[PDB]
């Protein structure tokens, strides 16, 4: 019953940016506001969850045991043999699969391959994933994808979408969601992972700007 | 259905998509979603214009939109939409909640595509919007429905209600989704179909 | 589903100042057929209507459009238009929307003073569907809608719309559990009315 | 919704939020959810029947003289939660509540929505009798702000309307002013 | 779907239609309804023969003598009834039981028989199945009575049809007697026959 | 939506790579079709889940074949047979060459063999169009009064490219979940050629 | 339940089955489910207990009263047109009549045979022969197989007793065997020695 | 569906339909809806389609199996009490042999016929006259009236010709008639004039 | 419940039995289930039977004639019909009609017959009338009939018993033949006729 | 219910009332709802699972040691709301809430059951960082009355558990002590 809505990504033409709002809705009560929902799993790798609030945690519990049996007896588990954006999406899409006594969620895995590729794909409680160049997940895919989905139309915009673009456009989506989203906050986190600057997480960001004055004249 | 109504300095403008949906299929490509209560006054949605016609004519003025409002809503509560308009007191959008609620706005979407257009309105829509850049969000708005909803496609229709002048009704104001040539045209040879009895009806 | 009981399906299309509308022969009760006889398509002077959905409804409607039409062109002393009588439809149908008809009506003809093509169709949502090119209808509606906007181009030719609504009608048919038994196609003119039956698959 | 009236020193203070949903979607965030039913009489909902009550009351104003509070209330409830405010020099500022129930009860403040469940503690606390205008601003401010940080189906801009011998004064309160409370 | 065995003085003959449906949309006109499980076994269907047909070939090798039809049959009635809307018919000759016929259906029933028909066409091939059959049909008759009672329940019923696969279950194994197209077939019989009066053409 | 056809000496199978949920859009390019190597080209459409999880055994199945036979060709009738024992709500085909050369595609237990074969939410649309041109369906020479039907003729692979693209182009016009791009495999025996063709995108 | 028509060249034979069952146990085994509406006109009906009676004794009130007011014999287009009529309405009344007719009749002005069969929503059709229900999934192969439009109506009992033959070999009712009545210039008969 | 029994004087006899009907048509009509369990032991089942006669063979394999394990021909009392114990525990099981049985035997050791009646719950009871479902609605009150201990083999017969045919008369349902077989001290015969 | 009415050379026999049950618990073992409509009218249940008595007093009122038995079945199945799980017997003579018999049940049935019986344990009366019945019996036979079968009805039907109320509907009127408990009628008649041999005593 | 903990400056106060209720009727008007699962651990269910976790931390603290808070409400949460408040010297005074999700959240002050949604408002307002015992007392003191005041399925008695690095504190306060605050 404790859930958090808002996951909203899209790549560029360097690495891919992710958000999420830091809320735990119990139902129509506003209850939790310091909930994390974007979980690094390296310099290359975020993992923003929706979803069940407690299997969230789980699948965070999860993760951290990834990162920990991938360093047994493995002296590359730094560099070479660390793990990738597509080995943390496929171990969590078998582990989506095995329970569905399914995970109540919604997962965008959000990385960069070590060879330079964006990885952004989605999986939910069914088994079924998808790639794109932007992805949203539950509310945010009615509202947000328009939005992002005019910067990058297609495959081919995502080399002509600089850093700064895709940032501003990610923001006036966490805008426009806080405007229309009941069960939403003004509080959410952003992680940038450019191929060049690695993983950049920024945390406790502000929905600002907002407009209320016309609210006088009605 | 995407409809957005999008009030301006100095009217309002109205928009549609141009599909109509039997579940999965495209029934029709290039409905018109827009429809006339009164000259002025113009309604979407996802007998009132003839009662609204009788009045006019028995009181010798110009309908009000909230005399449309006001009759829509009695009818729907006996028994979405957005009404827009201009009359003597202004330009007004209105939506209609068919279990008989209603509310004012400055910009309004409704149909499955409701929240991409409000996601554009909500990013672009300002106060003192001219007439220009009001046809332009709507038509915007309307685009990203159509794109992004799989409920809406085909054509932008356009209505532009202005205070001091005639409303102006563009249809298939755009028309962004015209189908590609066929690569080969499949006309068959005639006696093809073989046919039992040929007759001539006396119509 | 009361219209999927009887099954039957009705296609129009728009040629070259000249309309063709054809229908299956087929009434049956579900699985069983009954008869290869129940024509669906019925005209009121120059102007055609097929109907599918609930046999019982349709030659209701068959009933009360000739007493309609009789009034009318008695009163009017001039035959109802297609344009007109898409109109009657469509009000008659609303006359009964609480309980409505579970039938899909196509109208064809060719407007006496104008002289041009004219069909038309109704969905549930009891929307007029006036199109420049085909109207379909019935339980093989996606099949017909698949091979009609494949097989269909403009200005065809009589003996070329013939063929190709003769071969959409067959070929949608043949796919189609309840639909058969048999096909008729009118072929609509200014000056005359051709109608032909068509070989077909009877099973 | 988040709707509250409180009586005060020199009348009646009613006051709500502007956001209306539909499930999770908020599909008006300014909405004006004060309803004047008649010149001196405001009621709230926690529409159609709400221009009825506007037609029976301006029938009793023309038959029978200017309504009171009291008769907008009976109108309510011979028709059919609402709360029901108003003001005359007689009865002074009045609230009355119609819950689910359908009964009628005056009351020296009252509180309705989904929103009012979080601050009855709040209000029970901090209400009390015959407060200035500032002070009736201030409580109904903090309440609905409260209201709405917990109430997901509640926030936007706060609107009250005063009710006075004066004449009617509408206010606005934007979450840049009211968040911060 | 339509389907009838019936056993007569030259063996058996199995006759099918073709059609399958989803619904109204008839999703293919060429399905195969009589799986071959043995040079001399014929499963009519209206997993499990992939099964029987294992069963078979390792009773092949395990025992000197070919399943019996019995067997058959009763291996595939005890696994529906393990897992109790299908009818099967089990057709096939052995040495010592002559041509044969077990009717198995989804209740878990097993019926020893000469004459079944299955599916929703049934009660149209029977009509004409019980009013022509004869003990001492030729082959010819006998090919022909089956491809005119499977085109009765095509025509009558909407859910059969598409096209008539002939069998013939001889004491050398089956043989299979083609395939006919119900929309040539059909006209085809009408002129020889001159029946289906009531259809134009 | 997916599509198989055999013709002469090669098979083609086409699907929309559009990804829906309800009324939305999820991705505008996801491939359904997929090449597997020896020739043989597979779509497991219907419920996503199910897809994957019987593509991910197949190609576990196939990786075991090859071990057992010394990295054998799979033939298409032995991957049709294994098809069926790993049968999930899922509406599989695959298309390839014979082991006499011949286009083959097969559609899924119960696998049936046919020339052409339709399969995902616009098969109504397009599969009887196809009936039709590749078939003949319905068609008899003109001046027979319907005796002689239209001889079934072979298509080249350039007509079953072009019949291809207007049946998916139309079932774009008429229904809402198809069309975002086209994705078609040629196989032949040089190998499977992939081409990809833009489609509607409302 | 068995209600079957035949049209043949001079004549329309309907037959109808004699049991009537309510429950358990079978009430009656000779019950005649047919009324005459006109001289020349034939009405077999089926279908659930009490609505069957009704509606039959309801049609030949008003087609009788149709015949005195008219001083004329309604032909049997017209009757089986007022029958349709009357289920149509009721179809989509309070309480519909669920009854199955055919309606066999001799038209005098025509010289023709006519069988019409109107099921209980009102859908009438015009047919060479005719069935309701279940009997109609026997007999209509039979039919089809061995019906010609020329007949005499010894052939079209031929053939009427062949189809009761086989809904006594194959339908799992007994449903008493069959009244068969004919239609004709003559007016209308019973055979006796089926 | 029809299972009848008698037991007189000298023999036991039972009657059961021919008739096979799934779904809409009557598949088989010469069906034996009986399983000789032993020389002198005959079982008669009625029932759901697939139960009886999985039933039939199961128990039919087990008394047999006891008969050779023991070289000794159990008696009609004994199989009775084990068909019973069989319904008794399938009931309580997760998948009931929904099946009702008249078990008909010769006791060669007491030299009398015994006739017993066990309902699928494991109702076993030892009856002078019995019939299983709707059949006893029917026939009791002809068999209270006439049966007496003392009937022989003919009179037994007799009055289930009496019993069949006011089961043909009333019933509803066509049951394409009876096989009759007796249970004497000889064996097991059919009656084949019946 | 158990009613039967047969008619016979010598008018209509009407028997019924008295029980009356809630369920299990038996209420009433005196219920009087025939309804003397007229002199000559009978009905018999298995407020109805007031509205028809009281029309039948109007009629007699209005015209020279008596209500024909005809018109009394129609009112009582119009009556049902307009309100449409009971069955009646309408029983009478009638100088024009005869003895008749019409039957009428909830669902608008109306049946004129020879021989009808009702209720629960209807079965068994069948079995004994179906059995025993002749058209030339004499008025001892058959009302020694009539009692016969409410008795076979009574003892294997549970909730038909009580005792049996025989009517005669003669040419002059019905006549009430009396009330036998089927406590002594059981015994009396295993003992003169020797059935019932499965009873102990 | 309405229970209450809160951290404050030397430790955490967990609290609650005494009423239990099977519909309208009180089953229990003085039941101790403060449950003792560890020496310094104590949960608060808004019965047999607390069993089962004091048996699992038993074994616990005798395998491994001394169990924290946060290891007590992973116990819940594996055999699983809850709220487990504690107290040791390295962690001081800790809050643990497990809603009825499953979810652990870890707050500086948590309340729950029915009385706790009259009161998210009141709390929010007064609640403060690192208060005094005697200001924690009074802050629990108000928020349980008006909980109690109006959530019909509380009332009875308040009692505390007061958990300090001192030792365990039970504290009770009857209606004539609160329900005049």
């Amino acid at each position: 019953i404790v859930t958090g809505t808002s996951v909203i990504s899209m790549k560029y033409d360097n690495g891919v940016i992710i958000a999420a709002d830091n809320l735990g809705s119990y139902g129509s009560l506003l209850r939790f506001n310091g909930v994390e929902r974007l979980i690094p799993v390296g310099d290359n790798t975020v993992v923003g969850i929706s979803g069940d609030i407690s299997d969230m945690q789980h699948i965070e519990r999860l993760l951290k045991d990834l990162v920990t049996e991938n360093a047994y007896d493995n002296p590359l588990a730094d560099a070479e043999e660390a793990l990738e954006p597509s080995y943390i999406f496929e171990y969590l899409a078998t582990v989506m699969y095995q329970r569905r006594n399914p995970l109540w969620n919604a997962i965008i895995v959000a990385g960069v391959q070590s060879n330079g590729d964006q990885f952004l794909r989605y999986v939910n409680l069914l088994g079924v994933t998808y790639s794109s160049p932007t992805l949203a997940t539950g509310f945010g895919a009615h509202m947000a994808n328009p939005l992002l989905r005019k910067v990058v139309d297609r495959e081919s915009d995502i080399p002509k979408t600089t850093v700064q673009v895709a940032e501003e456009a990610i923001v006036n989506a966490m805008r426009v969601l806080y405007y229309r989203d009941a069960r939403s906050s003004r509080n959410f986190s952003l992680a940038i992972i450019d191929k060049n600057t690695g993983l950049t997480f920024k945390k406790n960001l502000q929905v600002e700007n907002m407009k209320w004055d016309f609210a006088k004249d009605i | 259905t995407t409809i957005v109504g999008v009030k301006f300095n100095n009217g309002v403008v109205i928009a549609a998509d141009t599909r109509s949906t039997q579940g999965p299929i495209v029934a029709d490509k290039n409905c018109a979603k827009l429809h006339r209560i009164s000259p002025k006054i113009w309604c979407a949605g996802a007998l009132i214009g003839s009662n609204i016609e009788l009045h006019s004519l028995y009181t010798s003025r110009e309908p009000r939109v909230v005399s449309a409002l006001q009759m829509l809503k009695q009818h729907l509560f006996k028994y979405y939409l957005i009404v827009a308009g201009v009359d003597p007191t202004g330009s007004h959008l209105f939506s209609i909640h068919a279990h008989g609620s209603t509310d004012v706005g400055y910009y309004l979407s409704l149909g499955s595509g409701s929240l991409a257009a409000m996601a554009v309105l909500e990013s672009h829509w300002k106060q003192d919007l001219t007439k220009e850049e009001a046809i332009k969000l709507a038509s915007d708005a309307i685009q990203a429905g159509i794109w992004n909803d799989l409920g809406s496609g085909s054509n932008v229709d356009v209505c532009v209600m202005e205070i001091g002048k005639d409303a102006e009704y563009l249809r298939n104001y755009l028309t962004p989704n015209v189908r590609e040539e066929k690569q080969k045209s499949y006309k068959f040879p005639r006696g093809t179909t073989a046919v039992l009895k040929e007759s001539i009806v006396n119509i | 589903d009361p219209s999927s009981i009887n099954g039957g399906i009705v296609v129009a299309m728009t040629g070259k100042d000249c309309v063709a509308i054809a229908c299956d022969l087929r009434l049956g009760s579900q699985s069983l057929g009954v008869s290869n006889k129940f024509e669906k398509i019925f005209h009121y002077g120059h102007v055609f209507l097929g109907i599918t959905g609930l046999a019982t409804d349709v030659t209701t409607l068959n009933e009360m459009f000739r007493y309609k039409t009789n009034l009318y062109k008695l009163k009017e002393e001039r035959a109802i238009e297609p344009e007109t009588f898409t109109q009657l439809v469509s009000s008659s149908l609303y006359e009964r929307r609480f309980g409505p008809y579970f039938v899909g009506p196509v109208v064809a003809g060719i407007n006496s003073k104008s002289g041009k093509p004219f069909i038309a169709g109704f969905d549930l949502i009891g929307c007029i569907d006036e199109a420049k090119d085909f109207i379909v209808s019935g339980t093989a509606s996606d099949q017909l809608f698949g091979m009609c906007e494949s097989l269909y181009e403009p200005n065809l030719e009589p003996e070329d719309l013939f063929e190709t609504i003769s071969q959409a009608l067959l070929n949608a048919a043949d796919r189609d559990a309840l639909s058969g038994w048999g096909a008729v196609v009118y072929i609509i003119k200014k000056d005359e009315v051709v109608k032909r039956y068509l070989k077909m698959r009877q099973d | 919704t988040s709707i509250m009236a409180v009586t005060f020193k020199d009348g009646v203070i009613l006051g709500a939020d502007s956001r209306t949903t539909t499930g999770a979607y908020i599909a008006n965030r300014v909405t004006d959810k004060l309803t004047r039913v008649h010149d001196k009489i405001w009621c709230c909902r926690s529409q159609a029947i709400a221009d009825i009550v506007q037609y029976h009351l301006e029938l009793y104003t023309s038959q029978y003289g200017t309504p009171s509070t009291e008769t907008a209330a009976s109108v309510f409830k011979e028709l059919c939660g609402i709360i029901v405010a108003g003001y005359d020099d007689k009865n002074k500022g009045e609230v009355y509540t119609i819950p689910l129930g359908g009964s009628v009860h005056k009351l020296p403040y009252a509180i309705a929505g989904s929103g009012s469940t979080f601050i009855y503690g709040y209000c029970d606390k901090n209400f009390r009798e015959n407060m200035s205008k500032e002070e009736t601003v201030d409580f109904i401010k903090h309440s609905l702000s409260q209201a709405i940080k917990w109430d997901g189906s509640s926030g936007g801009v706060i609107r009250m309307v005063v009710l006075t011998a004066a004449g009617v004064e509408r206010l606005i309160f934007y979450p840049d002013e009211y968040e911060q409370l | 779907t339509t389907t009838l065995a019936f056993r007569f003085q030259g063996g058996i003959i199995v006759a099918v239609d073709s059609r399958a449906t989803a619904g109204n949309w008839v999703a293919s006109q060429t399905v195969k309804k009589v799986i071959e499980i043995n040079p001399f076994l014929l499963g009519t269907m209206a997993f499990w023969e992939t099964w029987l047909g294992s069963q078979c070939r390792l009773h092949e090798l395990r025992e000197k003598e070919r399943i019996s039809v019995a067997a058959a049959s009763k291996i595939l009635s005890n696994l529906v009834y393990q897992y109790k809307s299908m009818g099967t018919m089990i057709c096939g000759y052995t040495r010592k039981e002559g041509p044969t016929i077990y009717y198995v259906d989804s209740d878990g029933t097993r019926l020893k028989g000469d004459i079944f028909c299955v599916g929703s066409g049934q009660t149209f091939a029977y009509g004409v199945l019980d009013s022509n059959y004869k003990w001492d049909l030729s082959v010819e008759d006998a090919l022909y009575l089956g491809k005119r009672s499977i085109l009765a329940a095509a025509h009558r019923d909407a859910y059969s049809g598409g096209s008539v696969n002939l069998y013939h279950v001889t004491e050398d194994g089956w043989i299979y007697h083609g395939n006919h197209d119900v929309g040539e077939l059909f006209w085809k019989v009408k002129e020889e026959e001159g029946s289906f009066n009531n259809v134009i053409g | 939506t997916i599509l198989g056809i055999a013709g002469e000496d090669f098979a083609v199978l086409a699907g929309d790579t559009r990804n829906i949920t309800d009324y939305s859009i999820n991705s505008r390019y996801e491939p359904k079709v997929f090449d597997c190597g020896d020739n043989i080209v597979m779509s497991a459409n219907g419920f996503a889940a199910d897809g994957d999880a019987l593509v991910k055994r197949f190609k576990n199945s196939v990786k075991w074949y090859h071990f057992d036979h010394n990295d054998k060709k799979l033939s298409i009738n032995s991957a049709a047979r294994n098809i069926q024992h790993l049968l999930y709500y899922v509406h599989t085909i695959i298309a390839g060459l014979d082991e006499d050369g011949k286009g083959a595609v097969y559609s899924f237990g119960s696998y049936e063999r046919e020339q052409c074969r339709a399969g995902g939410a616009a098969a109504s649309l397009i599969m009887p169009f196809l009936d039709n041109q590749v078939n003949f369906k319905n068609q008899y020479e003109p001046g027979t009064n319907g005796k002689v039907k239209k001889p079934l003729k072979y298509l080249s692979v350039e007509e079953v490219i072009k019949l291809v693209r207007d049946s998916f182009t139309s079932a774009t016009e008429r229904h809402i979940q198809v069309g975002d791009g086209l994705e078609i495999l040629i196989v032949t025996k040089d190998g499977v050629r992939k081409e990809f063709y833009e489609l509607k995108r409302d | 339940d068995i209600i079957l028509g035949i049209r043949v060249q001079d004549s329309v034979i309907l037959a109808s089955s004699k049991a009537v069952t309510r429950g358990i146990s079978v009430l009656k085994d000779s019950d005649d489910k047919t009324r005459q509406l006109s001289p020349h006109t034939l009405m077999s009906f089926a279908g659930e207990a009490g609505d069957t009676v009704q509606f039959a004794e309801y049609i030949q009130a008003n087609i009788q009263l149709y015949s005195i007011r008219e001083d004329y014999e309604l032909s049997p287009q017209a009757v089986s047109s007022f029958v349709r009529q009357e289920l149509a309405k009721s179809i989509r009344s309070r309480r519909p009549y669920q009854v199955n007719v055919l309606i066999g009749g001799y038209d005098k002005k025509k010289n023709k045979p006519e069988l019409y069969q109107i099921d209980y929503l009102g859908t009438k059709v015009e047919l060479p022969y005719g069935a309701h229900g279940y009997s109609g999934f026997y007999t209509f192969s039979l039919l089809d197989h061995h019906y010609r439009p020329d007949m005499t109506t010894e052939e079209g009992l031929d053939l009427l007793k062949l189809c009761v033959q086989e809904l006594e070999k194959r339908m799992p009712m007994d449903f008493k065997g069959v009244i068969v009545k004919i239609v004709d210039k003559d007016g209308i008969r019973q055979v006796d020695d089926f």
